[PDB]
């Protein structure tokens, strides 16, 4: 996010961090309930990358984040990787998250929903913050 | 489901 | 990349005055938003673009790309939720 | 590829291609031997996406391909995601290709071997012919 | 994309001149080759580059990235199997 | 390895 502040400290619990044997964060995800995340086709997840959540500080210690690991990576069949069209990837969770004040789910809309335009959203995650 | 328990302040 | 979560606002636009910038980039299932003075980046990507409706932040985009140079001129183009949670609730009943 | 000729049938048989359930190409492979290839990290591979060998015309049904499935999706960990730095992923195969006239493995270097500026190498695959 | 296999010769360049144009996005694992008139392109990836070295034609590198646009000016940047065997001798031991 | 049965045309 270029120009964005720090969030509150679980306020977004959906918010999940997906990172590598290595620790290394590449990715963002949202919990939609408690056996399964979205993220992005594109990410390129694989069943060895670990599903974080609960984090805020990704450099802290002493934070009872929650380390999930990925039974099965469920990529859109409509995913167009020369596009980039139909790019939702569903993760399957092989250990459940525990919800609580800091790991919740969001909410999914209507195929119907509308959401219109000069409207204002609030878009969050882990990314470059300068370019 | 989208109501935290922590408020998210902007 | 930050340690701690970052979070900004910034406005949906309609795919069209979208396609004033992306072209024929922007497909239907893909929803343009910001060009405000934020911007999405790397890493950024399989995150959360959320909406406010009638109490509860609701999935509304997925970051997924835009500038090169994460430009808070340029919007950014998220997945399009809407489209694809007919896929979603799917894969759900399924597995 | 843009600016590339059609090649000889058969000639270049390290190639694969990967494709989604749908039948959709999205990105090419190399073979370096009978149990394993050689593609991108991005490409985002998952175990569900069939490998391809011995196909020439992506539009013929005669044509006696081998569609092989992926056991095991092994990302470079040293790969980076925001850079796209080591950009290396290993595909296990399921199920052994047979090799043939048309399915042989690439030869793979030395970490030693040198490859040197000016020299004439060649590239495959079947990428956007035009922009 | 074309239906059937293509091909194109592309002299490589050293990472230097490659920096002329990539920047610091050239890494050191990474190898550039073309602005020669052909270009690699999307659907190219994951695929090889390879070059001719004592009868056998060897995996010298993987269309990785380049162009928006693939520009036949622009050099393609594909990975430095070289840098990388090291990892892929590896993983074959292990599995 | 890298001598294909069917040799390439360039
Ligand atoms: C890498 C990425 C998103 C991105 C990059 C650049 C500019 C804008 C944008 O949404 C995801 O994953
Ligand atoms: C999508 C891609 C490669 C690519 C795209 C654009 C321009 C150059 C290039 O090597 C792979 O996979």
């Amino acid at each position: 996010i270029v120009n964005g502040e720090e969030a509150v400290p679980g306020s977004w619990p959906w918010q999940v961090s997906l990172q590598d044997k290595t620790g290394f964060h590449f990715c963002g995800g949202s919990l939609i309930n408690e056996n399964w995340v979205v993220t992005a086709a594109h990410c390129g997840v694989t069943t060895s990358d670990v599903v974080v959540a609960g984090e805020f500080d990704q450099g802290s210690s002493s934070e009872k984040i929650q380390k999930l690991k990925i039974a099965k990576v469920f990529k859109n069949s409509k995913y167009n990787s020369l596009t980039i069209n139909n790019d939702i990837t569903l993760l399957k969770l092989s250990t459940a998250a525990s919800f609580s004040q800091t790991v919740s789910a969001v909410c999914l809309p209507s195929a119907s929903d509308d959401f219109a335009a000069g409207t204002t959203c609030v878009t969050t995650g882990w990314g470059l913050t300068r370019y | 489901c989208g109501v935290p328990a922590i408020q998210p302040v902007l | 990349t930050p340690d701690r979560l970052q979070q900004a606002s910034l406005p949906l636009l309609s795919n069209t005055n979208c396609k004033k910038y992306w072209g024929t980039k922007i497909k239907d299932a893909m929803i343009c938003a910001g060009a405000s003075g934020v911007s999405s980046c790397m890493g950024d990507s399989g995150g959360p673009l959320v909406c406010k409706k009638n109490g509860a932040w609701t999935l509304v985009g997925i970051v997924s790309w835009g500038s090169s140079t994460c430009s808070t001129s340029t919007p950014g183009v998220y997945a399009r939720v809407t489209a694809l949670v007919n896929w979603v609730q799917q894969t759900l009943a399924a597995n």
